């Protein structure tokens, strides 16, 4: 939020005109598959083995 | 509604299905929401 109340950010405009102000963009990353392989690999293994 | 091909059956139901909602007024805790209904971004997860 500015001072008027309005909150900007990389895309705001006035009068249609954008702003740039210059906020940053961070980057996270290290996002990971979940474990539905966790069963079907329990059985492969007992199946391995045996 | 996410449709039949975009469910992962293992995720919803390594779980009985008993305690995905409160027995004293059966609606489904909010974590199971984002996981059967697509919404846009930015969106107010409290509002559905």
């Amino acid at each position: 939020q500015f001072l008027d109340g309005n909150f900007y950010d990389l895309n705001s405009t006035i009068a249609g005109v954008p702003l740039n102000i210059g906020f940053p963009s961070r980057v996270f990353a290290g996002f990971a598959a979940l474990p539905a392989w966790v069963i079907p690999v329990s059985v492969g293994s007992s199946v391995g083995i045996l | 509604f996410k449709p039949g091909n975009q469910i992962d059956f293992n995720r919803l139901f390594t779980l009985p299905v008993t305690e995905l909602f409160d027995p004293n007024t059966m609606f489904v805790y909010d974590q199971y929401v984002p996981l059967l209904v697509n919404l846009p971004s930015g969106f107010d997860q409290a509002s559905i």
